[PDB]
């Protein structure tokens, strides 16, 4: 629902890199040259980006008031 | 009646008069007590509720609003006001002597101290009255007849209503406002979710 | 001397609502309402 904090096999901090990874996607770069621009080297911390389905999106349209 | 703490009790601040601004029986409990309106500086004068009246001048008043008015008097001077000007600040000494020189100067007799004894428990009564009768729904016709409709999660209850207002609707004007009236409100939802 | 506030389902509006009362929202009328979260000492360990 949300981008984890920490990649869970290696630690990584990840949860600081998903508004870089969609900027990165969005301008120019695919995906597997923005992973290794955001400095993601093992595949396990990879599989954070490519594989996290984004929710929270879905969930705030339910707008609580106004 | 001759003190000012005493003449305080009945003093309609502007913080209870938010919970009654629909319910019935206005005319009987707040006719009566006395408010300390405020004219413009800082010098008050205290006027005597001899009913209620409405004005056409709609106004919020903090989170809720009202366009009900309050036709008070001071001694002889009368005029129309409204609930915004109250102010909370209790009877001083200097406008309590000046109150009862209007009084006395305008010759209406100063309601006796038994009279407030007995009228200060109406208050008192009424805020702890249980809404067991058919008052809620008056309540809520009287709020949403100023308050508009679109605030703020019934657009699409408010969308679908329209469409099936228009659909029964046979006439050709009242479809056609009815039609206008959900484009607008569809626009104004369309634009409220872009920003 | 807590009247047991409640908040309106659509309107999220605060009511007071007492016991052999009708529920209801102040403006609009609804059948639906939630409470308010507790005043008490909700803690939790970040583990
Ligand atoms: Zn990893
Ligand atoms: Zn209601």
């Amino acid at each position: 629902m949300i981008i984890p904090v920490r990649c869970f096999t290696c630690g990584k901090i990840v949860g600081n890199k998903w508004e870089a990874y969609l900027g990165l996607l969005q301008a120019e770069y695919t995906e597997g040259d923005a992973l290794d621009a955001l400095g993601l080297k093992r595949y396990c911390c990879r599989r954070m980006l490519l594989a996290h389905v984004d929710l929270i999106e879905k969930l705030l349209n339910y707008a609580p008031l106004e | 009646v001759s003190l000012p703490e005493e003449l305080n009790r009945v003093r309609l601040s502007r913080h209870k008069l938010e919970r009654w601004c629909h319910m019935p029986f206005f005319a009987k409990t707040v006719t009566g007590c006395f408010v300390r309106i405020g004219i413009g500086k800082p010098v008050y004068r205290v006027a005597e509720i001899t009913g209620v009246v409405e004005t056409a001048k709609v106004y919020q008043l903090g989170g809720t609003r009202t366009n009900k008015g309050l036709q008070l008097r001071h001694g002889n001077d009368q005029r129309v006001f409204r609930l915004e000007f109250v102010s909370n600040q209790e009877f001083t000494e200097s406008e309590f002597m000046k109150w009862k020189e209007a009084m006395f100067s305008a010759g209406m007799q100063l309601p006796t101290l038994d009279e407030i004894n007995k009228k200060e428990l109406s208050i008192k009564e009424a805020l702890n009255y249980k809404f067991n009768d058919q008052d809620i729904e008056e309540i809520v016709k009287e709020k949403e007849r100023f308050r508009k409709a679109p605030p703020n999660y019934a657009m699409k209850k408010t969308q679908l209503l329209k469409e099936k207002a228009m659909a029964e609707d046979l006439g050709d004007q009242d479809k056609a406002k009815q039609i206008q009236d959900q484009l607008n409100e569809l626009e104004e939802r369309a634009e409220a979710l872009d920003r | 001397q807590q009247p047991m506030i409640y908040i309106c389902g659509e309107c999220h509006t605060e009511n007071e609502i007492k016991s052999r009362d009708p529920i209801r929202c102040r403006e609009c009328g609804y059948r639906i309402m939630y409470k308010k979260r507790t005043k008490r000492l909700v803690v939790f360990d970040a583990r």
